[PDB]
DNA sequence: GGCGGCGCCCGAACAGGGACTG
DNA sequence: GTCCCTGTTCGGGCGCCG
């Protein structure tokens, strides 16, 4: 029917005017279904026939639906979405089954006609116009903007008192999902579900029994619930032997929702398949990494895999684990081998970065995931030492903090790869280095003068000021010895060699930490440049041949 | 009798999401806002309301009761407004919450949709639920301005039967300021809220703590090269700083572990330098209109040092937070106690809040700052990556 | 072929900030 | 001012849900 729910207001943005637009030619297998639902709309007051008194129009159209005998009314609204007003919406999230508490009874119900079943605005109905006869909404459509905020705010006031007089029982209400739970026996239960049918009739909805689950496995949200396990639905991965970029779009967001219970998954070269692409419709060769990568994650999903439900009583343990070149796995769970999820950050940050940083970057997605699906920060299980971490905390500039947590010996251990002295050392060799590029030419020079009176002086050609500097860098401490002090002018190369980084997207960079891996001593100070301090000065007027 | 109220010439009210929030505070804002629904103070909206600031919850000191927060930063920026100096020189201050007196005044009724908030729910088990003020909301740049003649109605006995204290409003404060012993300053703090039914801060300690150089009888080069280097950088702020006589120490391609004696030319110029760092920064004048910033640097083991200026180099005051060494330190609990005393500080001095620049990833700040954050109010920040450099000049020994 | 939510990943646009030219 | 480097934001694809 239609709910008895006071309507909620909705005007244009300020100036504009409804819709006008033509309706789009259709064909007749739409035409014949979209005819057998307007009769049967228009007869229950859902939608009403307009005269010529309206001027606006919108294109309608019909889409199978999940099951494919039935048809899905849509309408065309984007010009009367452009000019309708903002709306703030109202769905903060997607509810997660490994959120769920075990209950003794559950039942999912599916509102029939949801948007049908709420009215709408009487001052915006005759935007709503179209034609296939002329008819406008008294109801929701689906395809303007403001139906799904509307119903999910309706949907909310209507559960209201009967969430209030029944406490003991949960709803999940994902927009005309209703999962209920309780720990009542079977036949209580029952009654209440009874009890909430008939309140959903009292304001105008119903619960069709044909999409009233009663029994195990519950289909919700895209998983089954079992009474203590729950499932994905199965994920079938593409077996193009061609890949396009539109298959890798989908290969990779498929995967992405795998990797909510599947561990284990890595899609950094399937995505690094995209870099710099034209359109979906560009072939894309599949590197050997990329190869090896998918393979590893079909191994994954040909494996039984399930997820258990939230205890509240128990601890939260989010494990976290190293995969290769800036991924990271997790598994959050209560008792050992018992998942409530899995999960991956593979985020890439900042042109230099080292493995703590990525650590505790992931440590901080985990932690605001927890607090979204349980409320709560989990303890921590990181393959990290608790020396590795204050010794890093302390050299480390930056505010940086990690909740509770306890070391995991599992490899590849997140380790320091080299520390910095912090002072200079006695007995080694002693070199200020430098580099200059003039900016017309694009050509350099990056050398070193030591105390011991070595010089050396390198010509690069296409290169900047900044990698002049790296360069020169570089170069000392390829001709060092094992310990060595550096005195530069470069605040770039200092910033970034003092912040320690493992890995890098600059091949120089790069480099830079495997001398710095191999050395035993390091002291790099800084010197402002061109103010004559010896020995800066000698280096400076030895790369400036431009 | 409502007060009509104008937003910015040409901008829109707040449209900020609403932020993660842990079961204990969602739990405590469902209560307190049903009791306040009750009262009338604010109201359930829908989704047709297109603005929403964030709230949150905070536990009070020694205390069980929780505390609403909303967070009107936008708001605030977007409502245009409509100070004693001597109260940063009284002996003692006693900050009070008088913000609840503002339910007592309605909110004007077209303004009412730029205060709307979401309560979230854990595991989005529903929608959120979407509540407005229909009162003058605590937090607000507007309560304070729209209750201040009835709040000067309520102080006007006092501030006349006690004329040696200053009282200053910042928004939802009072900042009770006076030079009595300790205990007859409580008595009458307690005066004061009596006069408030009706109806722990000392401004002395608060030191321009100085740029200090370090002393030795014993330089190398390495020691001179910071010292030079730290004094070119501060010349940008005293012009008067020379270096020739300690930059000629180093001529030559020395070892940074040699040792090298000061010339009497070079230790006479040392301290010139050293006196120079004593006295003020000239050319350094209060602008109401510019906004305050603020930088901090975290100089390792419960230390950090910040500045208050406006323009660069013109360091409007300069300070120092210091908490203890301890085994179990958490960086985001010092640095958000550091904000609040320099706010506190800040609201004290020039009556506003600064913008601050924090020395920390956006996403450590945002997950954890609520855990530890006590005031009713929340300044501007911006995340920066600190230069090694200036937390070098700044460290003490 | 329409809508809203969340997720991921990419590149385009842009905003500081350090260093430079004559 | 310019050039270079780097971090943030946002919109465009796709994934999942209804
Ligand atoms: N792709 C989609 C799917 C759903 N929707 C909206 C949001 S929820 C609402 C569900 O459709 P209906 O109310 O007609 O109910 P159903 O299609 O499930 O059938 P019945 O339950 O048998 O009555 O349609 C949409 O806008 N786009
Ligand atoms: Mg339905
Ligand atoms: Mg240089």
């Amino acid at each position: 029917p239609i709910s008895p729910i006071e309507t909620v207001p909705v005007k244009l943005k300020p100036g504009m005017d409804g819709p006008k637009v033509k309706q789009w030619p259709l064909t007749e297998e739409k035409i014949k279904a979209l005819v057998e639902i307007c009769t049967e709309m228009e007869k229950e007051g859902k939608i009403s026939k307009i005269g010529p008194e309206n001027p606006y129009n919108t294109p309608v159209f019909a889409i199978k639906k999940k099951d494919s005998t039935k048809w899905r009314k849509l309408v065309d609204f984007r010009e009367l979405n452009k000019r309708t007003q903002d709306f703030w919406e109202v769905q903060l999230g997607i509810p997660h089954p490994a959120g769920l508490k075990k209950k003794k009874s559950v039942t999912v119900l599916d509102v029939g006609d949801a948007y049908f079943s709420v009215p709408l605005d009487e001052d915006f109905r005759k935007y709503t116009a179209f034609t296939i006869i002329r008819y406008q909404y008294n109801v929701l459509p689906q395809g303007w903007k403001g139906s799904p905020a509307i119903f999910q705010s309706s949907m909310t006031k209507i559960l209201e008192p009967f969430r209030k007089q029944n406490p003991d029982i949960v709803i999940y209400q994902y927009m005309d999902d209703l999962y209920v739970g309780s720990d009542l026996e079977i036949g209580q239960h029952r009654t209440k579900i009874e009890e909430l049918r008939q309140h959903l009739l009292r304001w105008g909805l119903t619960t069709p029994d044909k999409k009233h689950q009663k029994e195990p496995p519950f289909l919700w949200m895209g998983y089954e619930l079992h009474p203590d396990k729950w499932t994905v639905q199965p994920i079938v991965l593409p077996e193009k032997d061609s890949w396009t970029v539109n298959d890798i779009c989908k290969l990779v967001g498929k995967l992405n929702w795998a990797s909510q219970i599947y561990p284990g998954i890595k899609v950094r070269q399937l995505s690094k398949l995209l870099r710099g692409t034209k359109a979906l419709t560009e072939v894309i060769p599949l590197t050997e990494e990329a190869e090896l990568e998918l393979a590893e994650n079909r191994e994954i999903l040909k494996e039984p895999v399930h997820g258990v439900y939230y205890d509240p009583s128990k601890d939260l343990i989010a494990e976290i684990q190293k995969q290769g070149q800036g991924q990271w796995t997790y598994q959050i769970y209560q008792e050992p081998f018992k998942n409530l999820k899995t999960g991956k950050y593979a985020r890439m940050r900042g042109a230099h970065t080292n493995d703590v940083k990525q650590l505790t970057e992931a440590v901080q997605k985990i932690t605001t995931e927890s607090i979204v699906i349980w409320g709560k920060t989990p303890k921590f299980k990181l393959p990290i030492q608790k020396e590795t971490w204050e010794t890093w905390w302390t050299e480390y500039w930056q505010a940086t903090w990690i909740p509770e947590w306890e070391f995991v010996n599992t490899p590849p251990l997140v380790k320091l790869w080299y520390q910095l002295e912090k002072e200079p050392i006695v007995g080694a060799e002693t070199f200020y280095v430098d580099g200059a590029a003039n900016r017309e030419t694009k050509l350099g020079k990056a050398g070193y003068v030591t105390n011991r009176g070595r010089q050396k002086v390198v010509t690069l050609t296409d290169t900047t000021n900044q990698k002049t500097e790296l360069q020169a860098i570089y170069l000392a401490l390829q001709d060092s010895g094992l310990e060595v002090n550096i005195v530069t002018d470069s605040q770039y190369a200092l910033g970034i060699i003092q912040a320690q980084p493992d890995q890098s997207e600059s091949e120089l960079v790069n480099q830079i930490i495997e001398q710095l891996i191999k050395k035993e001593k390091v002291y790099l100070a800084w010197v402002p440049a061109h103010k004559g301090i010896g020995g800066n000065e000698q280096v400076d007027k030895l790369v400036s041949a431009g | 009798e409502t007060v009509p109220v104008k937003l910015k010439p040409g901008m829109d009210g707040p449209k900020v999401k609403q932020w993660p929030l842990t079961e204990e505070k969602i739990k405590a804002l469902v209560e307190i806002c049903t009791e306040m629904e009750k009262e009338g103070k604010i109201s359930k909206i829908g989704p047709e309301n297109p603005y929403n600031t964030p709230v949150f919850a905070i536990k009070k000191k020694d205390s069980t009761k929780w505390r609403k927060l909303v967070d009107f930063r936008e708001l605030n920026k977007r409502t245009q407004d409509f100070h004693p100096a001597g109260l940063k020189k009284k002996k003692s201050v006693t900050v009070l919450d008088v913000g609840d007196a503002y339910f007592s005044v309605p909110l004007d009724e077209d303004f009412r949709k730029y205060t709307a908030f979401t309560i979230p729910s854990i595991n989005n088990e529903t929608p959120g639920i979407r509540y407005q003020y229909n009162v003058l909301p605590q937090g607000w740049k507007g309560s304070p301005a729209i209750f201040q003649s009835s709040m000067t109605k309520i102080l006007e006995p006092f501030r006349k039967q006690n004329p040696d204290i200053v009282i200053y409003q910042y928004m939802d404060d009072l900042y009770v300021g006076s030079d009595l012993e300790i205990g007859q300053h409580r008595t009458k703090i307690e005066e004061l809220r009596q006069h408030l039914l009706r109806w722990e801060l000392h401004p002395d300690k608060w030191t321009v703590q100085p740029i200090v150089l370090p002393e030795k009888d014993s330089w190398t080069v390495n020691d001179i090269q910071k010292l030079v280097g730290k004094l070119n950088w501060a010349s940008q702020i005293y012009p008067g700083i020379k270096v020739r006589q300690l930059s000629k120490l180093l001529r030559g391609t020395k070892a940074l572990t040699e040792v090298i004696p000061l010339t009497e030319e070079a230790e006479l110029e040392l301290a010139e330098n050293r006196e120079i760092l004593k006295e003020p920064v000239h050319g350094v004048y209060y602008d109401p209109s510019k906004d305050l910033i603020a930088e901090i640097q975290k100089q390792g083991q419960g230390q950090w040092t910040y500045q208050i200026y406006q323009e660069p180099f013109k360091n409007l005051k300069t300070g120092k937070y210091a908490r203890m060494r301890g085994a179990h330190t958490n960086d985001v609990k010092q640095l958000t106690e550091a904000v609040q005393k320099i706010t506190t500080e800040s609201i004290v001095i020039w009556g506003k809040t600064p913008k601050f620049k924090l020395p920390i990833q956006k996403e450590t700040w945002e997950t954890w700052w609520t855990e530890y954050w006590q005031a009713t109010w929340i300044p501007e920040w911006e995340f920066v990556n600190t230069p090694p450099l200036v937390k070098l000049w700044y460290q003490l020994e």
